[PDB]
């Protein structure tokens, strides 16, 4: 049992008001079995989803992404489901970081 | 059923050649092999073939194998007596031991002696008495009652070893109130004694 | 190059499995095969590589009989939650092979030379296993074909196919921000770099003349269309931001480098991406 | 060498434990369990790679196995049912792909009650037309109303049993075919010299070999006890 580790980040430079594609990758977990959110104002977001692979240390990892506008008062974050968590973790983009 | 045999039963002349037939659909299909067992016997492998188009040898035994055609044959030449058995055939779909084994139903082989002078007879055997159907030729067949009360056996070859002398012979017995008509739903040859009682 | 073949299987008990694929050449992908999916799917033009149609189907129907065949074996082989991994492929330069597979997330066996072998460290109740598994001179066979011929033969046919999508340049989009460091007084500068390929590139922050050495390089994170994002970090002493540059290194620029000085541009570029700071960290 | 498989028959009463043993001395890796039923073929019940590590067949269903040892293989029957009456085989190899070796089988038969008869033997003494018109003499043998047909059969002369001129029927005949609980009948023939026959000093005996009940079995019926037994019968030669 492996942690996920959860990166929230955009596609393009964050400017409020104009369409952007915000990405959640998710790595360095194990099993293989996880079910990846993206959320609005902590409600549910159709997000796409790359194939499930692994890299050379046997880590998984998978990347998913949505179209989103940025805003100075929206909220968006990425929300995980893992064997190894008792509650599912939230990581919200913070543009800055 | 994976594993189909052909013919079901066959009836060859001792010193003959035969030929039985395994087709299949087992996938993958990596091993043939052909088993002989013989009545209240185990099973005993005869042969095993492994390429895309093998051929093997084991003595009077020989056998090819086509992958493409998902097809074996076993060639027995110059049939013995003690060919008279079931003969097996299975495909393997692993080269190891994690493989299915598929077992076909097996064609019988039936190997009859070839008797030089046939000299059929029916003779009475002792108030409890027992018909005897003797002497005949191997391609006569001895069929089963139709009553209820009469008891008839099949064939059966016996060999007198110090006299180089083989015989067929069947044997019949009932509870009703007559040998000489005991065996009529056979073909009984047209010179067959009758002896009186 | 080293070429990927990423085998995933999941064995939840004996009646619930998959197993979903994926194929990479360098850090593009090539193939998709879904649990869902009896056949194969490219994800390029030219993952067939240069072979004929009749020669793909020759090669897909092998990995068709594997597929169902990995399937039942393993749970076979589980008498002497189950997750399964397999890594086989080449590197290319003149080539060299490997056909790795891991245990619950553990590397336990490697195919090498002609057969199956248990790599050091590797748990001992393996062994039966194994023993059973390197009994089957067919799988050896078709194995040493796919790891010694095959893959060689097909790779420096993907190489030639996918020359083009290979050697393709897109640009790098740098834009600067910054977040209170873990330390008092100080601040974290962050330079985000984005949508380039192929993958190399050179960061750092500057004084003009120095690079400054306390640029922390940060992983490659990847985009959705296959490009790639990554942002050096620097922890300036609050009111030392000024005569700071991010200067950025890339085969698709000419010489001509991306230079972002804190401090008109980044003014503007700040002032579009204002926000309240929740839930900011 | 061959594969070891005991007891040759075996009669129990419905819901009682068997157990069917088995054994190899090639210290093979793979042992097997099978059963084969008429016209149906060789059925898979139980595989074992290793001691200690089994795995379920086609068909394990009322059976489990046991393998604590590398030269045995135990099928075990914790409590019969009558649709588990078959022959049972057993079997040995390598893990690659060598020889597969097959033990002799074992007949079992399970049953509702045994109210199971042991044979009654009869010989037959050789026609005198048969003498003179073929200097030959055949004794024919009769076991009839048997029921398992878990017998075997031999011919004996002076004391030492012949196999020359012997053939015995190769299936058992139904005395009843309609009924499936049928007893059996099966003839057997000895062929000698007319000379031999003949000659008074002479003794021939047909033996049927009968295995049935064993002496733990329950049986409370005023017939006896029909037990593992042989059951003889016997003629002198003649001069006249
Ligand atoms: C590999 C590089 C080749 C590059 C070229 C291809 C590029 C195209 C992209 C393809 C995308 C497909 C996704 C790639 C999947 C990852 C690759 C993994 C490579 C595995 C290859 C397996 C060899 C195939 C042989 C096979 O089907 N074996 C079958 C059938 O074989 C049967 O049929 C054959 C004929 O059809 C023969 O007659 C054989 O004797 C008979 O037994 C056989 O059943 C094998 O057991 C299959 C499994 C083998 C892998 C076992 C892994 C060992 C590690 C397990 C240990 C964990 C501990 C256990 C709890
Ligand atoms: C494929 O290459 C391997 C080597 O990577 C060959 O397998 C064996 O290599 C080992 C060393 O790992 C030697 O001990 C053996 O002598 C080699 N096997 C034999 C008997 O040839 C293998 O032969 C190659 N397979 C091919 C050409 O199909
Ligand atoms: C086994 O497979 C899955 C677990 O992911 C589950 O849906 C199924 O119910 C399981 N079966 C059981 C209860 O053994
Ligand atoms: C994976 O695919 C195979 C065959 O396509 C199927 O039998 C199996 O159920 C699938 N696994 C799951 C859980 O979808």
């Amino acid at each position: 049992q492996k942690t996920p580790q959860i990166q929230v980040y955009s596609r393009h430079p964050p400017e409020n008001g104009k369409p952007n594609i915000l990405n959640c990758y998710v790595t360095q977990f194990h099993p293989p079995h996880i079910e990846i959110q993206m959320l609005k104002n902590g409600k549910k977001i159709k997000v796409e989803m790359s194939d499930m692979s692994f890299s050379k240390d046997w880590s998984f990892y998978i990347l998913a992404h949505t179209e989103f506008t940025p805003t100075e008062t929206d909220t968006y974050a990425c929300r995980v489901k893992h064997a190894s968590m008792a509650e599912p973790k939230t990581v919200y983009w913070d543009r800055d970081m | 059923t994976q594993v189909e045999q052909s013919p079901q039963s066959l009836v060859v002349r001792q010193g003959e050649n035969s030929v039985l037939q395994c087709n299949y659909s087992v996938t993958p299909d990596n091993h043939l092999r052909w088993f002989k067992q013989d009545t209240g016997k185990g099973l005993v492998s005869l042969t095993v073939l492994v390429d895309q188009k093998d051929k093997t040898s084991n003595g009077r035994y020989s056998a090819t194998l086509d992958k493409d055609a998902k097809h074996s044959t076993l060639h027995i030449t110059a049939t013995l007596l003690d060919d008279t058995a079931t003969y097996i055939c299975v495909v393997g779909d692993r080269g190891s031991a994690l493989g299915r084994l598929h077992f076909g139903a097996g064609t019988q082989l039936i190997v009859i002696p070839d008797i030089q002078n046939p000299d059929p007879a029916v003779y009475q055997l002792r108030d409890k008495s027992v018909c005897l159907f003797t002497d005949f030729d191997s391609q006569t067949n001895v069929s089963q009652s139709k009553d209820s009360d009469v008891y008839i056996t099949d064939k059966c070859v016996l060999d007198m070893r110090s006299m180089d002398f083989k015989s067929n012979s069947a044997v019949a017995w009932s509870n009703k109130s007559a040998c000489a008509n005991a065996f009529n739903n056979s073909i009984i040859p047209e010179d067959t004694f009758f002896p009186s009682p | 190059y080293t070429f990927r073949c990423l085998q995933m299987s999941s064995f939840a008990n004996r009646s619930w499995s998959r197993t979903d694929s994926v194929v990479w050449l360098g850090d593009l992908q090539t193939h998709r095969w879904s649990n869902d999916s009896a056949t194969i799917s490219f994800t390029k033009p030219w993952s067939q590589g240069k072979l004929s149609n009749q020669q793909w189907e020759k090669l897909q129907h092998m990995f068709q009989v594997y597929r169902v065949s990995f399937t039942r074996d393993i749970q076979e082989l589980v008498k002497m939650p189950i997750e399964i991994q397999l890594s086989a492929g080449c590197e290319m330069y003149a080539s060299e092979s490997f056909l790795h597979v891991a245990f619950q997330g553990k590397y336990v066996v490697r195919f090498w030379g002609t057969s199956w072998q248990t790599v050091p460290g590797a748990p001992s109740w393996l062994d039966l296993p194994i023993k059973v598994l390197n009994a089957d001179q067919g799988t050896s066979a078709t194995v040493q074909m796919l790891l010694n011929d095959t893959c060689p033969l097909f790779v420096r046919g993907l190489l030639e196919a996918g020359k083009s999508d290979l050697e393709k340049q897109e640009k790098p989009v740098a834009w600067l921000s910054s977040v209170p460091s873990s330390a008092h007084g100080h601040r974290q500068l962050v330079c985000h770099v984005s949508g380039f390929y192929p993958k190399p590139v050179w960061v750092m922050w500057m004084r003009g003349d120095q690079e400054q050495q306390g640029t922390h390089r940060g992983d490659f994170l990847p985009n959705a269309d296959e490009t790639w994002y990554l942002q050096a970090t620097l922890d300036v002493e609050a009111g030392e931001e000024a005569g700071l540059a991010c200067r950025v290194k890339h085969s698709s620029l000419g010489g001509q480098d991306i230079i972002l000085y804190w401090g008109l541009h980044h003014i503007l570029d700040a002032q579009k991406m204002v926000w309240n700071h929740r839930h900011h960290h | 060498m061959k594969v070891t498989q005991m007891p040759r028959y075996l009669i129990k009463r419905m819901g009682e434990n068997v157990l069917l043993e088995c054994g190899q001395d090639m210290s093979h890796e793979t042992m097997y369990w099978y059963r084969q039923d008429p016209g149906l073929g060789l059925q898979l019940i139980y595989i074992s790679y290793d001691v200690d590590s089994n795995s379920e067949g086609d068909i394990p269903k009322g059976y489990r196995v046991s393998r604590k040892k590398r030269e045995h293989f135990s099928l075990i029957l914790d409590s019969a049912k009558t649709n588990q009456t078959s022959v049972y085989f057993c079997a040995s190899s390598s893990t690659g792909l060598d020889t597969q070796y097959f033990g002799p089988g074992t007949r079992l038969l399970v049953l509702e009650d045994l109210k199971v008869f042991p044979p009654e033997v009869a010989v037959f003494e050789p026609s005198e037309a048969e003498i003179s018109h073929t200097q030959k003499a055949t004794l024919v043998c009769l076991a009839t109303g048997f029921y398992p047909d878990h017998v075997e059969l031999s011919w004996w002369v002076n004391g030492k049993e012949v196999h020359s001129g012997v053939c015995t029927d190769p299936q058992p005949l139904k005395e009843q075919p309609a009924l499936n609980d049928s007893r059996y009948a099966l003839s057997s023939r000895l062929r000698v010299s007319a000379t031999f026959w003949q000659n008074p000093r002479n003794h021939f005996r047909c033996q049927v070999q009968f295995y049935g009940l064993s002496e733990n079995d329950e049986w409370t019926q005023d017939r006896a006890k029909p037990v593992t037994q042989i059951v003889s019968a016997e003629a002198w030669g003649r001069a006249d």
